[PDB]
RNA sequence: CGGGAAACCAAAGUCUUUGGGUUCCGGGGGGAGUAUGGUUGCAAAGCUGAAACUUAAAGGAAUUGACGGAAGGGCACCACC
């Protein structure tokens, strides 16, 4: 939200679900936030850097979490686009 | 039987939107089809599709974005007139700041929006938000 | 089982008022 | 992943095939069946052993981005994954749950076993129900090991295998130990390890 | 007696956070979507700004051998006159004892209102942002976009939730049993509730990530706590 | 308000079914809302087999079975404890009683 | 009659097991001096119950475990069973035989050259 | 899934985010399926069908008690052998 003189007036914009493009409310305490590990590529061993998805709870709910996490970690490079 | 087409893939759409999918096939297809999907394509709601010829008046297969909070038909096309208008989107649409009303009209089929500018009335086809 | 003894009772009062109204004309 | 310092060598395909966890059950769910290389002529399913390494590997990647090891939790009812599951949160500093699970525990802020953790990791959908279904109050990710008739329903990384019982369930957690020390950098990814799978099995004869 | 301060300790690890480290405001408790337990959270945050009003006190019974059993229910709302709302509901023995434990969860239920322009984008937003709709019983509340300075066109129980949320302007409308008082209060804070969880045009842009309290606080937590 | 899901018969698909006489009381009910028992038991009694066993002229011989099928309606099972009444929940088990 | 023991005798003689194992027998008057000196009991009747059933208890731990009582001696034997066994030197060995569809799903995955094979029976079993 | 006052329903769902086509038909409880006219029938009767007057509730789903010449366990010389 913003004015005719282009200021904001939000308090807060919310964050949406990664696998489905909707907004997770202030009391969706099913939803989560997953992260994720990176490594290096010479030694495959953790550089502290890391990877982030959000879900909603009525996708967990009805079981599709599992294949939404995969296909975000097969669309980055984590899984490598072979399985 | 089958009376009207416009209302079973505005349906079939609304359908596989609430239950999350990202694709969705529609069948019969149609001139009036397509050229309303186009209206909601070039506004943002939808992404891009595909159409299949199988000889018998063919199937169109559509990508979903998750932005689409309703699309639907107004059953009898009555007549609109530019004094009118007002009273139709007063009744259909959520807000003054987002969504439109789509008019069949002897200049094509467009966004009511448009048919301001246009100076033009027509017949309701249906809405989008 | 009232109210199919209610609808014998109004069978057989509509019986005598059909056969007392006819024999007066 | 593609990079050969990750890829599955020789010596575990022959620990598992030793080990029965390429074998499911008579029974699929609609939810498992990417997991599953083909049914045999005796009504039974076949695991596809590549896809438990990736789900195995992108665990492992979600264990090591907690920053206090106390923050994971892990939990077994069945006797099968009791000695496997102290096992695993000896060699890395996860806190075990073993036995009856008391419900109320991520909820009850009053009561005396109260806590509150950062990741949840459990070793079968149907047996461990009452800590999955409580997560759904607290906002917490969730890791499981699944057959091919497991339910998914609040499960965020699936890997599939047998869980029936014995040697399978054992190397499992076995497996998942020695991946989160190599990445982390605590142990050798060339170098055999110290640790022999079979301190993790369950009760076979002893004399 | 005197009011000094440890008459809180927390029992929580957002509790700990909140009486320690910069987090700077409710917001940032809401962007990731926590569960709050504990009542002096709000008092921190919001404190004397939140002014308080008891809807109704309801008597309810039971039968029994010797008599019937009689409790009191107590309704209660909340707010700040600016972008915050709450509802609650206990019922005890006595009266006294339902008002002060309504009054805990009406703090605990708390929510962020949104609010919009039916016209021209002209100062700070002043009614609801599209048409929206709460359901409880067969009740069903709802609520439409108005021109400054109409004020509210309700009933008094809508009316009163919607001037404690700091709303100035909205048309509205009901239907079915109103005169449940306890259903009718829940359809319009269902209907307020659902105001910041719309997909609208101005929210179409993408995410952008970052770390939880719990993360960016990981060690704060441990080297001198419990 | 509806007591059970089958309306307390085996009828689907159909119109009419025929009626069957009870075996105690002669009341007329269909044949397929009656309540069924086969009966199988030998002809002498477990106490009195083995009197009957040594005044018998054969070397071996083995005792005949007596068959009977009986039916009831709802009142004479109920009276009879053929059936007992049931919890909501338990009214649902379609399985038979153990052995 | 009824000789049931209520929970105050009954927890009683749990938390005096629990931390005087060393000096208990089976010798009840014994067990009445131990129980006296250890603990505050307001009754003589209530201290003569208490020895009864913490008697009673000895006789049981002598057998195997109580699940409400633990003493050094039966855990530290429990931590012999954790750890590891005295059973074998070496594991199973993974020379095991390979079915003809589990062959198949290994040569798509580059492996293989260490298993016997047979197949099974020629229509599914009844 | 979603819906509903709930019991319950993969339809009794896709509804204040309200419009696929089309037939019959309800409007607080009684008086009343009655009186009167028409019509069909050998008769019994079927079909169509009011008003004056009267009244603050009549009704649906579910909860806790009490009660049963309902069922199952257990008890008492203020019960019985």
């Amino acid at each position: 939200m913003q004015n005719d003189a282009g200021e904001f007036v939000d308090l807060y914009v919310p964050r949406k679900c990664s696998a489905s493009n909707r907004i997770i409310g202030a009391k969706d305490h099913a939803s989560i936030q997953m992260n994720v590990a990176e490594v290096d590529k010479v030694t495959g061993r953790f550089n502290g850097q890391f990877k982030t998805y959000a879900i909603c709870g009525a996708i967990r709910r009805m079981g599709e979490s599992d294949d939404s996490i995969l296909r975000l970690a097969k669309a980055d490079g984590i899984v490598s686009k072979n399985f | 039987v089958r009376m009207n087409v416009l209302a079973d893939a505005l349906k079939s759409i609304n359908n596989a939107e609430k239950r999350g999918k990202r694709q969705v096939l529609i069948r019969p297809c149609s001139k009036v089809i397509v050229r309303f999907l186009t209206v909601m394509m070039k506004h943002g709601y939808i992404g891009e599709f595909e159409i299949i010829d199988d000889h018998r008046a063919g199937k169109i297969v559509v990508n979903l974005t998750g932005r689409l909070n309703k699309c639907g038909v107004i059953s009898p096309r009555f007549d609109v007139q530019l004094k009118d208008l007002e009273k139709w989107q007063n009744n259909l649409l959520p807000s003054r700041q987002f969504g439109f009303i789509v008019l069949t009209t002897s200049a094509g089929i467009m966004d009511h929006e448009e048919a301001r500018r246009k100076h033009t009335g027509g017949k309701i086809l249906g809405f989008f938000f | 089982m009232r109210a199919k003894w209610r609808k014998k009772r109004m069978r057989r009062l509509k019986r005598k008022r059909r056969k007392m109204r006819q024999r007066s004309k | 992943g593609a990079l050969d310092v990750l890829q599955m060598k020789e010596e575990d395909v022959l620990k598992f095939l030793a080990a029965g966890t390429h074998l499911g059950g008579t029974n699929l769910d609609f939810q498992m069946e990417q997991y599953i290389y083909k049914r045999k002529s005796d009504g039974i399913y076949i695991i596809n052993l590549k896809r438990t390494w990736e789900k195995l590997l992108l665990a492992a990647r979600a264990i090591v981005a907690i920053e206090n090891p106390a923050d994971v939790s892990v939990i077994s009812s069945r006797n099968t994954g009791q000695r496997a599951v102290l096992k695993f949160a000896a060699a890395t500093g996860a806190t075990p749950i073993a036995g009856r699970f008391t419900p109320g525990t991520f909820t009850n802020q009053i009561q005396a076993a109260f806590r509150e953790p950062r990741l949840l990791v459990v070793t079968d959908p149907r047996a461990d129900h009452q800590p999955l279904t409580e997560a759904s109050y607290v906002n917490l990710p969730t890791i499981a090991l699944c057959n091919t008739d497991s339910p998914l329903r609040y499960v965020d990384i699936a890997i599939p295998c047998n869980n029936k019982g014995a040697h399978s369930v054992g190397l499992m957690w076995w497996m998942l130990a020695r991946e989160v020390l190599r990445m982390r950098g605590t142990i050798s990814r060339e170098h055999p390890w110290e640790v022999m799978p079979d301190l993790y099995f369950y009760r076979d004869p002893e004399e | 007696g005197k009011a000094e301060d440890k008459e809180w300790l927390p029992v929580t690890k957002l509790g700990r956070l909140v009486k320690d480290v910069k987090i700077k405001s409710l917001e940032e408790i809401y962007l990731f979507s926590l569960p709050i337990k504990e009542s002096e959270i709000i008092d921190f945050f919001l404190g004397a700004a939140l002014k308080d009003e008891v809807l109704k006190i309801m008597p309810v019974q039971k039968q029994t051998r010797a008599a019937q059993r009689t409790r009191f229910k107590a309704f209660v709302a909340i707010g700040d006159y600016n972008g915050h709302v709450g509802l609650g509901v206990k019922c005890s023995k006595e009266v006294a004892t339902a008002i002060r434990g309504a009054i805990i969860l009406a703090k605990l239920s708390i929510v962020p209102v949104r609010r919009g322009y039916w016209g021209n984008k002209i100062g700070k937003p002043h009614t609801v942002p599209c048409k929206v709709t709460g359901r409880c019983g067969s009740v069903l509340v709802h609520l439409i976009p108005a021109p400054r300075g109409t004020g509210i066109v309700s009933a008094p129980v809508p009316k009163k939730l919607l001037l404690m949320a700091g709303i100035d302007d909205c048309y509205t409308s009901a239907w079915s049993c109103t005169a449940t008082l306890g259903n009718f209060a829940k359809a319009t804070f269902d209907a307020i509730s659902k105001t910041y969880s719309y997909l609208t045009p101005d929210l179409w842009k993408e995410t952008v990530f970052t770390k939880s309290p719990y993360q960016e606080f990981t060690d704060h937590l441990v080297k001198t706590h419990t | 308000t509806k007591k059970r899901r089958n309306n307390g018969r085996a009828k689907k698909g159909r119109g009419h079914v025929q009626p069957i006489r009870c075996t105690n009381c002669a009341c007329c009910v269909p044949k397929d809302k009656a309540i069924k028992k086969f009966v199988i038991r030998n002809i002498v009694e477990a106490a009195a087999v083995r009197d009957i066993s040594e005044v018998s002229v054969f070397d071996a011989y083995v005792l005949p079975k007596l068959y009977v099928k009986l039916h009831y309606c709802v009142s004479c099972a109920i009276h009879s404890k053929v059936v007992r009444n049931r919890s909501r929940e338990a009214r649902k088990d379609r399985t038979p009683p153990p052995r | 009659m009824g000789r049931v023991r209520t929970k105050t005798v009954k927890k009683a003689a749990r938390v005096i097991i629990e931390k005087y194992y060393t000096r208990l027998g089976n010798d009840f008057h014994t067990n009445k001096r131990v129980c006296e000196e250890i603990a505050i009991i307001p009754s003589k009747k209530l201290r003569n119950k208490i020895a009864g059933y913490v008697t009673h208890l000895m006789k049981r731990i002598q057998r195997g475990p109580v699940r409400g009582i633990s003493i050094k001696l039966q855990e530290e034997e429990r931590e012999r069973r954790d750890n590891y066994v005295p059973e074998v030197s070496a594991l199973d060995q993974e020379i095991i035989e390979v079915d003809p569809d589990t062959k198949e799903m290994l040569k798509l995955l580059d492996f293989g050259s260490l298993s016997n094979l047979q197949v099974t029976q020629p229509t599914v079993g009844m």
